[PDB]
């Protein structure tokens, strides 16, 4: 039903817990990294400049 | 030729401006560029490759 | 199995001897019906809509 | 590219800017020099630095 | 048409200068519009008591160095547009400060006044080398609202408290909203006010300007 | 539409049958989000029969790609046309002009 | 701390009008003209039609026969009619209209608190002798840009498959421009003025908006001055 209440609790599941990113050529270890997820509106991923 | 059209135009031949951020309302060091460009909408659709 | 019988017990539901197969809109498009077809087996009396 | 384009122009320097040869106490203060309009990014300056 | 109002607001104290403040409940785009517009009137126009004309003891032009202190009349300037002080009744006080002996001339050496307060006894003047070591100066310290550099204007009008003002707008998820923002403004004080009594008397003046169209 | 060009995309428009190509020159009878009917000039008309072109357009309809191709009428009521000219634009197409 | 007061306020046309604020000390004309910006462009009231019940249309994609515009291409155009009321919140206008010729904005049923701004807009043609066109249009007033599918949340049986949905674009400013420039009173050291060039539907008389929008700005200040 998505109830509003749910939420919250999804930002409970996601504080601490790493997630893994991995694009389409992985070469070096580098081609999987984890990240701490944080919830965004919107279908896109969004990835740190950086890496 | 693209010159002597922006003569006619009332705009700068150098193509840049002035711009502002609506954020701090300030103005932008250096002109730049702007125009009009024409842009296509490919399918990639990001709601289907998700 | 025992524990569901004593649930449709409980609630006096009458389990239908046909499963669902109804076709449902895809999860997270949504959108506007504009047309419907029916297409049937020549010999099977067309139903009320069709 | 873009973060290094930025760290570019900010310490850079061009022979004759907004507050050219002025001193200051301190990065705080400098920071509010330029923010506030009165110097140049980048102006050849001595400050006192820790 | 109602407009939706911020809560929460953790005030997370760094030591006694300075702080990080948070407002969560921001509409779209307010973040910066408030951001900005208080950085704004933060740096620039603010009430201060900075230093502005200073005659010395024996040495007139700021090319010299005076004999019996190891930094160059230049060096004990920028010293001075960091003196942090308050006044009163006065809108301009002119102190005096006398020392001698080894070591080193702070803040809490000058003479103090009916409307003098130091907020940094322990600020470094300058210090004093070998022998007795002379110094006497007569300071014209003014009063007044925001930075005036010496240029313009002999050093430069610090009044201003603020030293560093950075708002960074984060977004901020409302319970049933898609994305409204946050605002840190983090700032940076001479000591003369509080952080928390600034930015009250900052918006102070913006509203107070608004008072023709409320 | 393009603001800038080529000159092409007249000619891509309407090579490709997405457009809706006047087959004789005349006035517009009728305009109607539907159909176009013209009134042949007499001297493209043919002695029997008399007539009149009716074009009926293509509207909102599944593409194999799932996008829409839909045509609209752009000419309006009672209006000269010749032939070879734009009846009605199809999808991505502005005035007999290709606007991806 | 010298405050500012508004001066002349110059209409030019029907749409746009510059609109000027005299007493601004050392930088608050730009201040304020980036605060006033924001919130001009953005949070302002405005009326635009929402739910569309016509004639004998099912959906959006359909054509009505006799009318050379796509039903969709319709709602469109409603979208970008510019009216204004008093003292309802929402208020369903009927339009009726027949005969070859162009169906303007003018051609709407009036009512005491509607004023059509553009009464040339065009709706929409009609192409033959007898066709007919009803349509229910529900206008209701509010602020920023409420998008038709954020609108099927709430629903609740809007059954009335009839009534379609277009999107919402509340906002009566179009485009928002200030300039400083020095304002020289007689007496006084240096001021500066605020030159501010709006551009409008004409939903929105000049000195009302800019209230409202200063209104705003203070309001959000409250909780500011305390913690």
């Amino acid at each position: 039903r998505e109830e509003a209440v749910v939420w919250d609790i999804l930002d409970e599941v996601i504080r601490e817990h790493p997630v893994l990113l991995n694009r389409a050529p992985t070469l070096h270890r580098l081609g999987i990294q984890a990240f701490e997820p944080v919830l965004i509106e919107g279908k896109a991923i969004q990835l740190h400049p950086l890496v | 030729e693209i010159k002597e059209l922006l003569k006619l135009g009332d705009l700068p031949t150098s193509g840049q401006i002035r711009l502002y951020d609506g954020r701090t309302g300030e103005q932008f060091e250096r002109p730049v560029t702007v125009g009009y460009m024409y842009m296509l909408k490919l399918n990639h659709l990001v709601d289907d490759k998700m | 199995t025992p524990e569901e019988k004593l649930l449709r017990a409980i609630f006096g539901e009458k389990a239908s001897d046909v499963k669902d197969s109804s076709l449902r809109v895809p999860n997270g498009v949504s959108g506007t019906v504009i047309d419907v077809q029916v297409f049937t087996r020549d010999g099977v009396e067309k139903d009320k809509r069709a | 590219q873009d973060v290094v384009l930025g760290l570019y122009y900010m310490t850079r320097d061009c022979v004759n800017a907004k507050g050219e040869g002025m001193v200051l106490t301190g990065p705080k203060e400098a920071e509010r020099l330029y923010r506030s309009g009165l110097a140049s990014l980048h102006a050849r300056v001595k400050v006192r630095i820790t | 048409t109602e407009f939706l109002k911020p809560r929460l607001v953790d005030i997370e104290q760094v030591s006694s200068t300075h702080a990080k403040v948070t407002l969560e409940p921001l509409e779209r785009g307010f973040g910066h519009t408030l951001g900005n517009a208080l950085r704004r009137i933060l740096l620039s126009s603010m009430p201060g008591c900075a230093v502005t004309e200073v005659e010395i003891d024996g040495v007139l032009h700021e090319y010299s160095t005076k004999e019996g202190v190891q930094e160059d009349i230049l060096e004990i300037l920028l010293n001075l547009k960091g003196l942090a002080v308050r006044v009163q009744g006065k809108d301009e006080v002119i102190l005096t400060l006398n020392k001698s002996g080894i070591g080193p001339v702070t803040a809490a050496d000058i003479t103090h006044d009916g409307d003098v307060e130091i907020v940094k006894p322990q600020h470094v003047i300058c210090h004093l080398t070998d022998e007795n070591a002379s110094i006497s100066m007569r300071i014209k310290v003014q009063r007044g609202r925001g930075y005036v550099p010496a240029s313009t204007r002999l050093v430069d009008a610090c009044y201003s408290p603020v030293e560093r003002i950075a708002y960074n707008v984060e977004a901020a998820r409302v319970e049933q909203r898609t994305d409204l923002d946050k605002l840190v403004i983090e700032m940076e004080t001479n000591g003369t006010i509080d952080p928390e009594e600034a930015i009250r008397r900052a918006a102070t003046i913006l509203a107070e300007q608004l008072e023709a169209f409320v | 539409k393009p603001l800038v060009g080529t000159g092409m995309e007249r000619a891509v428009a309407v090579d490709s049958g997405v457009t809706a190509v006047a087959k004789r020159g005349g006035v517009v009878q009728y305009v109607d989000a539907s159909r176009i009917v013209i009134k042949v000039n007499e001297d493209e008309m043919y002695p029997g029969e008399a007539g009149i072109d009716i074009y009926n357009l293509t509207k909102y309809t599944r593409s194999n790609q799932n996008t829409c191709i839909n045509q609209m009428p752009c000419v309006s009521l009672g209006e000269p046309v010749e032939r070879g000219d734009v009846l009605a634009d199809g999808p991505s197409t502005d005035l007999g002009e290709l606007a991806l």
